[PDB]
């Protein structure tokens, strides 16, 4: 989340909440990966809405 | 923005001098303590280097938005 | 039937069409090909180069910079050129790394390795004799460097070393006798790779299993081509990046200057491919004790097929220890590429005592306690 | 049968003595092995570079104070202990190899923090006086064989 | 395999390994390679 | 060439009675998962040792540089 | 010495369950057997210990191989009702290679070659 | 050492630097004039020709008029002797001097390098090159310099033998930019990594255009590995043993 | 599920010496789809950096 | 037996030790082992000789003068190298002749002959691009005619030819891809022939009788090494005396100047192993047909192996009309050397119409009524 | 006795020659080597 | 040749090191190519000159 979130951050050269959402997902779906199939696009949806209530 | 005929990177270098005191410091503590030397080897390029390192990444992209 | 007929026809169709193969081999079995078609790269792009390099210390680097500059596909060709050499040395590393993982090199294939390490030998040689051709300032201190080695033999030091330099330095004759050997010896390359591949056609190749595979074999021309071609491609797509978007990562500023015998520069070092020899080397503070330490990890990798033990998966312990092996190795790449420090001198000697302690005391006596582990 | 391989063993011997020895040195590079310095064109505290065998010697003209300064350099801080008078010939002019036995690199002239020839491939410093004090060189600057003349001209080689 | 393998399996044993005599004139053949290393060289003031 | 004794019933279907690549996107985090629990412990213990000796390495570096200041 | 190995060997022995243990669960998703790792090409004494065998084991033992090799090409593994039945420790072969070795290390002390050759092809 | 390494020079935010980007051919017209009048009084270039400046830097036209102006020498004639003439599109740069001790001889004994490669031939070569131009500091304390040379912290060593050289207005550009010491330094840094790397806007088109039918090619070669291992990695065998 | 037409396939496909012309000519189309999407991104990403930028400027 | 158990020592024995062979072969069956000898010297002398020669206009000339006077035994490397082209091309012709006399490219060694053919196509070209190197008077305008008759394919013409000078004539780049070329192109060579004589090998070679000979065979390596020594020892000599003795009067004079492109000399003549082509393509008066008789030459010399009936003795017609041809070829030889004058056309002419008449209508018509005449 | 022979003996009859399809199935080749060098070289409206 | 033919015909490929031992010895050889101007250079200041 962290490394992502950082990566985002410098790539786009200003801060908003895409970075976040972006990390979000990527996480959600790192960790929603191999399992059955309500759950990849959940996931990455619920870390997402964290990080954007994060924000 | 406007180009100035004048040089702006003395200025943008003066400018980011500040946000690096703490170099400017151990520079400046090496600079007297070497004060009394006599062998003519006692040199502070070391903490110079940092200081100006320091300001270089401040003030190079700085630089180029004044620049065409 | 109509193979049948001509004798050219029936050693293709036996050799490449027909060759029964493990069904289960997976991409770490593709690095014999690409290392040939890198071989067969190298020399296409080193024959179109030979048409215009001349190899005169008046007008080599002069060839060079008109080479990339008038001469149509003349860039592409010298860039090609530059990093199929790295491409290639990528390539036969990971050959290598796969051998020495599964122990590939045992009973019935200890020929195959022992060519092996001759191909490696002689791609060595080949490619730091290429690397003198440019006539930089790395180009010029790096064959001085190194060719001053042989005075560490007493006696007839110097004179083996007066003898290859053709003078009393790195000069015209040894830029030229370069270009003759660098030209000549490719050519026994190939002729290794064709020897090398029919020694291992003899018995056919292992599986990722480690285990007898004469119950499932397919033909190679049907099967592996398209598994070959796909790695092909994936190998071109580096390649073009390497050719067009980062032509001198890979590569040294200081052979951009034209050779200098009377101002070295600040750190002489070779291309990447050489540094873990290079970090062995200067990891010992003598020169005759640091060669003869090359020469036994040669030495050791010629006497792999007979002392060691110790496999694919299921053989745990040193399928553990090959990792250490191979940071070990990366290791002293890295540490090749810096400068003589206590600490660098330290670490270094510490790699390559490790480097020794796993060629010649693990592979043995760690592959024998797991057989009788597993078979006792 | 004894008799033919005492021809056959001869000229086998004689084949690849042949091959090996047209690698060795050519006429015009063994002719190129003598030269000759000139000493008159040389001022005291300045180096000059000669190429003597295609190899840069360090000639330098040196001062009184120079001198004094090398000489007044004991053994016990030497790595390879000899004095500045076995090592030249003439204290002025000392003729000298610009070629380090570590591995073969090239050092400056005017640098280093003994006021001599600093080796910038492993940072390994020089005297004035062609002796090692720093770095990984096991032994000291090569002095060539050289001897005056009458007008001021050094035969080197 | 047949290096290492065959000492720690006990097949090398006294009465497999070559003969004391075997290893003498196996090993005679060192002086031959001196002696044609002084042929191809001939780095000798030994003609006298 | 190597009779080898067997007994067995093999089927085998026509490549063009089935598909080609629409697996492969179900079967990708599955055999993601899967190389990475397998080649777990080797890739961690070369990354440990690889980083950790040149990170030892480029400190005690740093503090040799730091040490010849004045 | 003596008692030495008296008390090294227990630790040897778990050890060896430990590492029995380890391998037996990698073996037993391909259907493998321990004494299936072992290659007639590798070594010759396998090799005569493979003739000496009654040919329903051989029939058994290329079997076995044949599944494991077809479970590697899919990238699969037994289900889970083949997984619970696989033994991998039971031996066909150990007793005969044994015997095999015993003879090899009996002819040797009395200078005698092994009566077979490494198995060459072409 | 630290002094003999020199201070590292920033990573500068050059327009040239990602895949996608060109270089910026007005800078490069700007930096060839900085060239003329600054750089080549003591500098060579002698792998460049007015012929490779076309279609970059000027016209055909233009680059005529630049060379008509250079003399260049010629010959051997009819009667065995060396004239001049003017210079023309094959011809390349001038050259300051005739020789290497000639140009040590004019300044100090350094020898100032040419610079057709000396982009791609140093370290970090544009950020040196332009912190190497805008960055004549003050020494700092114990380091002392001889008479001839003069101080700046990213030469390796620390002393350099070429003096300040571009002032602010020394340069009188046609496009009406305003020149600065600092516009002056970053244009010729633009010229000159141009000269080290002349063919870099082809070789990138090509590069993207090699990646993409790469990358298209992957797919296709893997659907037909894919299709012709079908058969094996989807067959049926049935055997008695269960073990 | 998805399949080749017959009557497509009876034309184009069917013989050798009629499939390798029309594999030349969709080789010939693709490069040239190729390299036009690959000038025009590279043209109006660089717009006002090359060289014919200023020289249509300067008429 | 200790060659039955490495793959190495198994081909080796069998193709080199233990090969079957007829034991009633004569001395004309050492030219292939002579041919083979002259292609290994000539590698060795030319690997050699490009440790001195710099492939450059204005310092080519001068290096083959460095080679010759300065480098240590360097004139007798470049003086065995240019005589043993002409003792290659003499034994490579004694050996097609006794191939044409045998009748030896006959059922079943049609792809032996067909190899051949091919081995002395790059023989021709490796010897023509060698002679431009020393950049004579001699090698530049030979490469100016011989490159300069591609005008006589029609609208693709000086396209091909300027593609080749890289250039509007022969100049640097010519003779700078004419060295990579002439280095390339002797390891074709002895891939070609290792070829060739692995295709002998499936059938074995033909007798003097001409009978079958499968009960008649004895091993090669002992009784056929020392008859091929001798052989080898009579081309020793003839070489020696050609290197010490008389090494420049296979030569022309003319290649001692160095190339000037404004002015000619007043003969053009290649060497003397060019000369029958060189007859060929000059007497007839027409620069397209004497290019389609060339090629003509070649592919009656292909569609031998298909088109030619009758061997040796006991077939005496077609053995009285090979000397007829042997007289031919060498007046073509002959008339290669000399001007053009009325006559000399008039005698090339009726010399290049008999060796079509020989080649075309002589082997496979008397041929047949030699066989109807024998077994009908 | 591969050629000339097979014709001599009376072994190439009106049978055992080609058809006229196989004829044209290998004379259809002439148009694919044709568009195979128009493809290559590319001379575009070049035919007069 | 060096009385008649010296002024107007070039012996380049010839130096004076070839003729030791064939007609002159070293002192003799050394003595004729003494008496000859060769251009040598360039010296410190980057100008050619003339030597014996
Ligand atoms: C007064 C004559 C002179 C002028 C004018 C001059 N140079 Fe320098 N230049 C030198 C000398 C002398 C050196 C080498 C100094 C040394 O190596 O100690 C040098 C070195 C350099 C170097 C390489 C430094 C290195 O680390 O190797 C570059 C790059 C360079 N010059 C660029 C330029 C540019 C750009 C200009 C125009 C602004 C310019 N030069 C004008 C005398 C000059
Ligand atoms: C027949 C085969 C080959 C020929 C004729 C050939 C020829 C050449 C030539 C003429 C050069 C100098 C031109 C230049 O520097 O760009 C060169 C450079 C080089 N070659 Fe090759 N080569 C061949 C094969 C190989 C192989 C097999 C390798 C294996 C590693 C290799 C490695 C190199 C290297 C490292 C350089 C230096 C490149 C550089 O830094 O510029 N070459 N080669
Ligand atoms: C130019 C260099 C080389 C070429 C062209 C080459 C080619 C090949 C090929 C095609 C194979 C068969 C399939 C494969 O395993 O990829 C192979 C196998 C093998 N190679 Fe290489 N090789 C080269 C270098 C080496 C080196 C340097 C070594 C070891 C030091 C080596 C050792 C082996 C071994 C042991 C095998 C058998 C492995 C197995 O089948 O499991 N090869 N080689
Ligand atoms: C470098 C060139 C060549 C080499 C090394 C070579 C080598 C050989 C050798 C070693 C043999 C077996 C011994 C012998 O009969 O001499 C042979 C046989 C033969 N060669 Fe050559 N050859 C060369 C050129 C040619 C050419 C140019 C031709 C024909 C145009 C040719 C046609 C044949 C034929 C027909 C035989 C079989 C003769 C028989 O068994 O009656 N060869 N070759
Ligand atoms: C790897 C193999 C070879 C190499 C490297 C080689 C190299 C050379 C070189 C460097 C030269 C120019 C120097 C000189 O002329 O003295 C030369 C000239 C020549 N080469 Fe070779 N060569 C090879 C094989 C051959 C072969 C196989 C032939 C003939 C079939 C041949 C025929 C010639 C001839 C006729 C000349 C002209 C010599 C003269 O008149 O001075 N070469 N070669």
């Amino acid at each position: 989340f962290s490394f992502t979130d950082a990566t985002v951050e410098n790539m786009r050269g200003k801060h908003d909440m895409t970075s976040g959402m972006v990390a979000g997902a990527v996480t959600g779906f790192l960790f929603g990966m191999g399992r059955p199939m309500p759950q990849p696009v959940a996931w990455p949806l619920a870390f997402a809405g964290a990080a954007v209530a994060a924000d | 923005v406007e180009y100035t005929e004048d040089d702006p990177k003395p200025q943008i270098e003066e400018d980011c001098k500040p946000h690096c005191v703490k170099e400017w410091a151990a520079y400046k503590a090496c600079a007297e303590r070497i004060k009394d030397d006599t062998t003519g080897q006692a040199h502070c390029s070391g903490q110079y280097f940092d200081f100006w390192k320091c300001v270089d990444h401040c003030a190079a992209p700085k630089i180029f938005a004044h620049l065409k | 039937r109509m193979h049948n007929k001509i004798q050219l026809l029936s050693v293709l169709n036996t050799h490449l069409v027909a060759y029964p193969t493990p069904m289960n081999l997976n991409y770490s079995w593709n690095g014999g090909s690409l290392a040939g078609m890198m071989l067969a790269s190298q020399m296409l792009t080193g024959i179109l180069l030979a048409m215009h390099y001349v190899g005169h210390v008046d007008y080599a680097f002069a060839s060079v910079q008109h080479l990339m500059t008038d001469v149509p596909s003349g860039m592409i060709l010298r860039y090609a050129h530059a990093n199929g050499a790295s491409l290639f040395f990528i390539v036969v590393y990971l050959h290598v790394l796969r051998g020495m993982y599964y122990g590939s090199g045992a009973q019935p294939r200890e020929i195959v390795w022992i060519s092996g390490v001759v191909i490696l030998l002689v791609m060595i040689i080949t490619a730091f004799i290429g690397y003198v051709l440019p006539w930089g300032q790395m180009s010029f201190w790096g064959a001085t460097v190194i060719t001053s080695l042989a005075t560490a033999i007493p006696v007839v030091g110097k004179h083996i070393m007066y003898w290859l330099w053709g003078g009393f330095s790195v000069d015209n004759p040894t830029l030229n006798r370069f270009y003759s050997f660098h030209y000549t010896l490719p050519f026994i390359l190939a002729g290794l790779s064709v020897f090398h591949i029919a020694a291992l056609h003899q018995y056919g190749s292992t599986n990722p299993l480690g285990v007898n595979s004469q119950s499932s074999l397919i033909s190679f021309g049907s099967y592996f081509g398209a598994k070959d071609l796909v790695g092909a491609l994936f190998l071109a797509l580096v390649f073009s990046i390497l050719v067009f978007f980062y032509p001198d990562l890979l590569g040294h500023p200081d052979n951009l200057i034209p050779a200098n015998p009377y101002s070295t520069p600040q750190h002489i070092v070779p291309e990447w491919y050489f540094l873990w020899v290079y970090a062995i080397l200067r990891s010992i503070p003598n020169k005759a004790m640091g060669v003869l330490a090359i020469g036994l990890v040669f030495a050791s990798l010629f006497a792999m097929p007979f002392i060691g033990l110790g496999g694919g998966k299921f053989r745990i312990i040193t399928e553990w220890l090959y990792w250490t092996f191979l940071a070990d190795v990366l290791l002293l790449t890295w540490l090749g590429g810096n400068e003589i420090t206590p600490i660098t001198s330290f670490v270094g000697q510490c790699c390559t005592a490790y480097l020794f302690f796993y060629l010649l005391v693990c592979q043995p006596l760690v592959g024998y306690l797991e057989t009788q582990f597993a078979h006792g | 049968q004894t008799g033919g391989r005492f021809l056959y063993a001869s000229a086998a011997r004689l084949a690849v003595l042949k091959i090996v020895m047209s690698l060795s040195a050519a006429a015009d590079t063994m002719a190129l092995s003598s030269l000759e310095v000139d000493l008159s064109g040389v001022e005291e505290g300045t180096t000059i570079t000669v190429k003597w065998r295609g190899k840069p010697v360090f000639i330098r003209h040196r001062t009184d104070a120079e001198i004094a300064q090398s000489a007044e350099v004991a053994l016990s801080e030497l790595r390879d202990p000899q004095k500045d008078v076995d090592r030249a010939i003439n204290p002025k002019y000392l003729v000298v190899v610009g070629i380090c036995t570590h591995l073969g690199c090239v050092p400056i002239s005017g640098a280093g923090n003994y006021q001599g020839w600093f080796c910038p491939c492993h940072g390994s410093h020089y005297d004035i006086s062609g002796r090692i004090r720093e770095g990984p060189a096991p032994y000291n600057l090569e002095v060539p064989e050289y001897r005056f003349t009458e007008g001021q001209k050094v035969v080197i080689g | 395999p047949i290096g290492v393998w065959s000492v720690f399996q006990g097949y090398v044993t006294p009465a497999r390994l070559p003969s004391i005599q075997t290893l003498t004139r196996v090993g005679a053949w060192g002086g031959v390679v001196v002696v044609g290393g002084l042929y191809m060289v001939q780095p000798w003031d030994w003609l006298a | 060439r190597q009779n080898i004794p067997l007994r067995e019933i093999l089927y085998q279907l026509s490549p063009y009675q089935q598909d080609v690549i629409r697996q492969t996107f179900t079967n990708a985090p599955k055999t993601f998962l899967r190389f990475f629990k397998e080649k777990g412990v080797g890739l961690a213990t070369f990354g440990v040792l690889f980083f950790g000796i040149k990170g030892y390495t480029e400190h005690e570096m740093h503090q040799e540089r730091l040490a010849e200041r004045y | 010495t003596s008692l030495l190995k008296q008390v090294a060997l227990p630790v040897f022995n778990s050890l060896a369950t430990t590492y029995r243990s380890v391998v037996g669960a990698k073996l037993a998703k391909y259907g493998l057997r321990f004494d299936d790792l072992q290659d007639p090409l590798k070594d010759e004494d396998v090799a005569e210990a493979l003739r000496r065998l009654p040919p329903d084991v051989v029939v058994a033992r290329n079997c076995r191989l044949r599944r494991a090799l077809d479970l590697s090409c899919k990238h699969e593994a037994l289900p889970k009702d083949l997984l619970e039945k696989q033994t991998p420790e039971l031996s066909y072969l150990q007793d005969v290679l044994n015997e095999v070795r015993a003879e090899r290390r009996e002819r040797a002390q009395l200078g005698a070659p092994a009566p077979y050759t490494r198995i060459y092809y072409d | 050492n630290e002094a003999a390494d020199g201070l590292h020079a920033p990573h500068y935010p050059w327009g040239h630097e990602g895949v996608l980007d060109s270089y910026d051919h007005a800078a490069i017209r700007r930096g060839h004039k900085v060239y003329q009048q600054v750089c080549a009084a003591c500098h060579s270039m002698q792998y460049l020709h007015w012929r490779q400046l076309v279609g970059v830097c000027y016209t055909e036209e233009e680059a005529k008029a630049l060379a008509a102006e250079t003399e260049v020498e010629d010959g051997p004639n009819d009667e065995g002797e060396m004239f001049t003439r003017e210079g023309r599109l094959f011809d390349a740069f001038p050259s300051p001097y005739a020789n290497e001790q000639a140009a040590r001889y004019a300044n100090g004994g350094a020898y100032p390098p040419d610079l057709t490669l000396i982009s791609g031939g140093r370290h970090n070569g544009p950020n040196y090159i332009f912190s190497l131009l805008t960055g004549y500091r003050d020494p700092p304390a114990g380091i002392s310099i001889r008479e001839g040379l003069y101080y700046n912290p990213y030469f390796p060593g620390g002393a350099i033998a070429m003096p300040k050289m571009l002032v602010d207005g020394g340069v009188e550009y046609e496009d009406g930019t305003p020149a600065s010491a600092s516009q002056q330094a970053k244009d010729i840094t633009t010229f000159l990594a141009w000269a080290s790397y002349p063919y870099q806007d082809e070789m990138r088109v090509m590069g993207i255009k090699a990646c993409l039918m790469i990358s298209i090619l992957i797919g296709f070669a893997a659907y037909s590995k894919r299709l012709r291992w079908a058969p094996i990695k989807s067959q049926r065998i049935v055997m008695d043993v269960v073990n | 599920v998805m399949r080749l037409s017959e009557a497509l396939y009876q034309t184009f496909f069917k013989r050798s010496t009629v499939y390798i012309p029309m594999l030349l000519v969709g080789a010939y189309f693709s490069n040239e789809a190729i390299d036009y999407a690959v000038d025009k991104m590279w043209t109006t990403r660089n717009k006002g950096k090359l060289f014919s930028d200023i020289i249509a400027e300067r008429t």
